């Protein structure tokens, strides 16, 4: 029900200079409502269809609470641009993670744990539930409110985000032949479930402060659970995780288990335990850095990108190297009929 | 020559009015990477932002070793430096280094979940990515992290072989030889590895933590026996290999059901445990798998370039110019 609205947003607004971080396809920043005198962020893209969709999309899960309200979208022209301004919900509370690291510290509990999944959890929940994957949930897209204590956290950025379809996944014998059968191509199912893969890293960080990959060296996961930061957790807290980490997107938890899963389900009631997480992020700014990179890094491979090309038959392509061998071919055709 | 400033992926991006049209695209993950158009080539360009070159000693050092790498490898499949820039205008400005390259259209990654490759398509491309790694291993230099998310194809099959930061964190490696968890030849087990899913379709070793990936591995090409078993450093390694049900390699004939036969063949000489045994780039040109393709007089090598101060061991503002020299020193290729 988006009606993006047509005259200059400045008849509404008042848009400040006052900067509200960068984003990554412009500058966000701070305006004012006339009328109510409501403060609210105003991120920008340039107008096409994925803008288009990208942003009904956004329109129609921000009826979600544990997602950033898209307010109002006008379409104009800035810097001899066809522009979406975005009208938003303003978030002061920095990045989820940050917060953790900004602690008396009170430690971080495991309850604390929860409530944070339990979250994320919902805005998948409301996502998915409308056929909708965002495809970039990490730690940057992961805001709260305010510095306040009742802040609430929402998934933001809906850039790669996608309408996707509602299909039940099969789950696999138990016997299976030697060989490799072909794949049946099904490019869809990396969607939701992507959404999935990362509840399961971020679940992961979360509780010990570092991600579940490997180093290249030999404070790294490797999808284990070292002592001691996880001699305290749970073991149904751990197969929540494999289960959300499963390398298989027919096989992987769907969020429908997740959020019937106790420890999310009832998490009101979850163990007290407290968890090394704030002290262990406090260690090193500069490698949480290489945490977030390789996240973004993995995701890449995880989401198809249905923007790229198709690679055409080779009979139909043409390249430098595709022709220095067939003007071979026929140098040789030639040579040969010569003498 | 003078530049312009532009908020592009987070931060103020000032690069060369030449290139117009600055789009953000891919992960922007290691640096953030633009698509553009360069109006002095006249083609498609990927411009890209060195992030956090010179934050710690160890960064500063690899973004020197990058560089270097970069400005020495000129060839068709792999990425060359269209240009190199800065908006510094001396030392005391130096901030952010920035890279153009030539324009792709996907990755290999992508394309496997999108499109069931031909066996012409398969030739053509492990062809390519071999073509790729002789250069690179004539050049006393391993990729390491070789995988199908580094081999960046466009439209008409052409292919480059990407990313050599390696050459922190990595988030799965199923395409990493079990030596490194080693000769040039952990590239050739790679290239095993992407063969195989490009065949499939199926990631052929998707392990799960790191015991998994091993027995995953052992479970097609064998367990070792004594004589190689002997060469294994760790005991606790030799041991684990020892408490598994040992077993011999299987035919590939019956795993890659429907492949072609040629494939297979080279496939099997490709994902060898015994590194000594395992077929180089050089070699696997000739296989005839690829005869379509091979032409000995046009698979170029390289020339080698030294460790100069790679194995020196400097401060943060040492490498830092060292770095400046390299970009103020870069001379385009011909247009
Ligand atoms: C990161 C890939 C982006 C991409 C490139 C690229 O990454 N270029 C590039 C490489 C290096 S690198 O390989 O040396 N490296 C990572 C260190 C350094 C600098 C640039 C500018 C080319 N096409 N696409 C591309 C790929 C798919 C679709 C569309 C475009």
């Amino acid at each position: 029900g988006l009606q993006i609205k047509k005259n200059a947003i400045i008849d509404d607004y008042k848009v400040t200079s006052q900067v509200l971080g960068l984003g990554i396809n412009g500058k966000v920043l701070q305006i004012f409502n006339k009328r109510t005198q409501e403060k609210f962020a105003l991120k920008m893209l340039q107008d096409c269809p994925k803008a288009r969709r990208e942003v009904e999309l956004h329109w129609r899960a921000s009826q979600c609470p544990h997602i950033v309200r898209i307010v109002d979208v006008y379409e104009n022209l800035y810097a001899g641009r066809k522009c979406l301004l975005i009208v938003m919900e303003c978030l002061d509370g920095g990045e989820l993670f940050s917060r953790i690291q900004d602690r008396g510290d009170q430690a971080f509990t495991e309850r604390e744990a929860s409530e944070i999944m339990k979250s994320i959890g919902e805005a998948i929940q409301y996502l998915h539930s409308i056929n909708i994957a965002h495809r970039d949930v990490k730690p940057e897209n992961l805001l709260y409110t305010s510095k306040r204590p009742n802040a609430i956290l929402k998934l933001t950025d809906f850039g790669f985000a996608k309408e996707t379809t509602s299909h039940n996944s099969l789950t696999t014998p138990c016997y299976t032949p030697y060989y490799v059968a072909p794949e049946v191509l099904g490019p869809e199912k990396y969607d939701k479930s992507c959404d999935m893969w990362s509840l399961g890293v971020i679940m992961y960080i979360l509780l010990c402060g570092y991600p579940p990959f490997y180093s290249n060296h030999g404070r790294m996961g490797q999808y284990e659970f070292p002592n001691p930061e996880w001699s305290e957790v749970s073991e149904e807290v751990k197969m929540l995780i494999r289960n959300l980490l499963k390398t298989e997107p027919t096989q992987r938890m769907t969020i429908t288990e997740f959020m019937n899963h106790p420890w999310i389900m009832q998490s009101t009631k979850v163990p007290q335990t407290p968890l090394h997480t704030s002290r262990v992020l406090k260690e090193d700014k500069e490698r949480w850095e290489d945490v977030k990179e390789e996240m973004t890094s993995a995701l890449a491979t995880m989401r198809v990108d249905y923007e790229q090309i198709k690679i055409k038959k080779i009979e139909d392509a043409s390249n430098p190297l595709l022709l220095k061998r067939r003007k071979k071919a026929r140098a040789l055709e030639a040579a040969a009929l010569a003498h | 020559p003078t530049f312009y400033r532009q908020e592009l992926n987070k931060t103020i991006w000032e690069v060369p009015e030449r290139y117009q049209n600055l789009s953000p695209v891919g992960s922007g993950a290691y640096g953030s990477v633009c698509a553009a158009f360069d109006t002095k080539t006249g083609h498609r360009v990927a411009v890209k932002k060195l992030s956090r070159p010179f934050q710690s000693i160890i960064h500063a050092k690899r973004t020197y070793r990058e560089l270097r790498l970069l400005k020495h490898m000129k060839h068709e499949n792999v990425i060359g430096l269209l240009d190199v820039f800065t908006p510094a205008r001396s030392l005391e400005e130096f901030n952010d280094v920035y890279l153009v390259t030539h324009l792709m259209g996907a990755d290999l990654n992508n394309i496997v979940k999108c499109q069931k490759l031909t066996d012409d398509h398969v030739q053509f491309l492990i062809y390519q990515i071999l073509r790729g790694l002789k250069y690179i291993h004539s050049a006393d230099i391993i990729h390491r992290d070789l995988k199908p998310s580094n081999l960046a194809v466009n439209e008409d099959c052409e292919l480059k072989i990407l990313d050599f930061g390696l050459a922190g964190y990595v988030a799965t490696r199923w395409y990493r030889a079990p030596e490194i968890m080693y000769n040039q030849t952990v590239d050739i087990w790679s290239v095993g590895c992407i063969m195989a899913e490009l065949l499939t379709g199926r990631t052929l070793f998707p392990g799960t933590d790191h015991i998994d990936q091993l027995k995953l591995i052992l479970r097609l090409v064998g367990t070792p026996g004594a004589e190689l078993l002997k060469k294994i450093s760790s005991e606790s390694a030799r041991n684990y290999i020892q408490s598994l049900a040992q077993m011999p390699k299987m035919n590939f004939a019956n795993v890659f059901i429907g492949a072609n036969p040629l494939a297979v063949d080279l496939l099997e000489k490709m994902l060898v445990l015994d590194s000594d045994k395992r077929i180089t780039a050089a070699q696997a040109l000739a296989h005839a798998y690829f005869a379509q393709y091979h032409d000995p007089d046009d698979e170029p090598v390289a020339d080698p370039y030294d460790q100069s101060f790679e194995s020196r061991d400097l401060l943060i503002d040492e490498w830092k110019s060292l770095t400046y020299d390299e970009v103020i020193s870069f001379v385009p290729p011909p247009l």
